[PDB]
């Protein structure tokens, strides 16, 4: 069974109504839910220790 | 903040973030438009200030 | 592409006003969904970096 | 105007023609394809658009692609997918020499 976890579990299961927080929009996670237009654009990046 | 961690990599993902909620709830236009306009109007660089 | 690239950018992408360039469609039409997940699986994929 | 409104066959090249490629593969759905005699992304004349706008408000042309911003304005006449690439009000600087 191709459960979910998470916000979106708890979202699609009804328990909340709006995720804010930092969700990154991609296609896997549009199927069951909707977003608004991005409201903080960004990259995928590395930490290293200075 | 710490200035000992220090970030790499040229920016790949290029992607956005995004408040996301059911399918059938009717805010969703509504939160794009105010979403836009707050980008317009500078909130957001408030925001990020 | 400048003839000797002498010239920068700034933050490398750390804009002001963001916003994004993307299609039009018709008012609510059918396709807007799935030209949506299509652009978000080709995100996915990886081919718009290259 | 009464005879052909031009019909010059020229060849496009570019990356939004690309993504155009791209989605049209992927939801097999094949396009006439024109440009409009605006030249322009579309502004508010008198109330009424033009370009890209005013095509796809009148329905003449049913999408329009290029360097399309996503403004509140726009979206009251049409609907904007996710944006593809990253835009706005940026700085550009000459570099300096070393010290
Ligand atoms: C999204 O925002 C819309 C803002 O335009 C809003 O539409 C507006 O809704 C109000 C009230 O729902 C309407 O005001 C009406 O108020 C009384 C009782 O509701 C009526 O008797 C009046 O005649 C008046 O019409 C606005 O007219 C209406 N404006 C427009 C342009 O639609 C939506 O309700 C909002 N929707 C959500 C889900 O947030
Ligand atoms: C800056 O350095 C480049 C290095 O070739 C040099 O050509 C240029 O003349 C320098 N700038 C000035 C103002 O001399």
């Amino acid at each position: 069974k191709k459960e979910w976890n998470g916000m979106m579990g708890e979202l699609l299961s009804g328990q909340a109504d709006m995720i804010v927080a930092p969700l990154t929009i991609n296609n896997e996670r549009a199927q069951y839910i909707e977003f608004s237009k991005p409201f903080k654009y960004q990259g995928l990046t590395i930490l290293v220790k200075k | 903040q710490k200035c000992d961690l220090v970030t790499t990599g040229e920016l790949f993902f290029r992607s956005g973030f995004g408040i996301g909620m059911r399918k059938d709830s009717p805010w969703k236009q509504n939160v794009s438009l105010s979403i836009l306009k707050s980008h317009e109007n500078g909130f957001m660089e408030d925001l990020d200030k | 592409r400048d003839e000797g690239c002498k010239l920068v950018t700034i933050g490398s992408g750390k804009v002001f006003a963001s916003t994004g360039y993307g299609i039009a469609i018709q008012k609510d039409s059918g396709w807007k969904r799935q030209v949506d997940l299509a652009i978000l699986q080709l995100f996915g994929d990886g081919e718009m970096e290259e | 105007t009464d005879e052909e409104p031009g019909y010059i066959k020229k060849c496009c090249k570019g990356f939004c023609i690309d993504i155009l490629k791209k989605i049209s593969k992927s939801v097999k759905f094949t396009y006439d394809l024109y440009l409009v005699t605006n030249g322009k992304h579309g502004k508010k004349i008198n109330g009424t658009w033009n370009g890209m706008i005013g095509e796809v408000v009148m329905k003449r042309a049913y999408m329009a692609v290029g360097s399309l911003t996503i403004n509140e304005e726009r979206s009251e006449v049409v609907d904007f997918s996710v944006p593809f690439i990253e835009t706005g009000i940026s700085v550009m600087v000459s570099r300096s020499n070393g010290t």
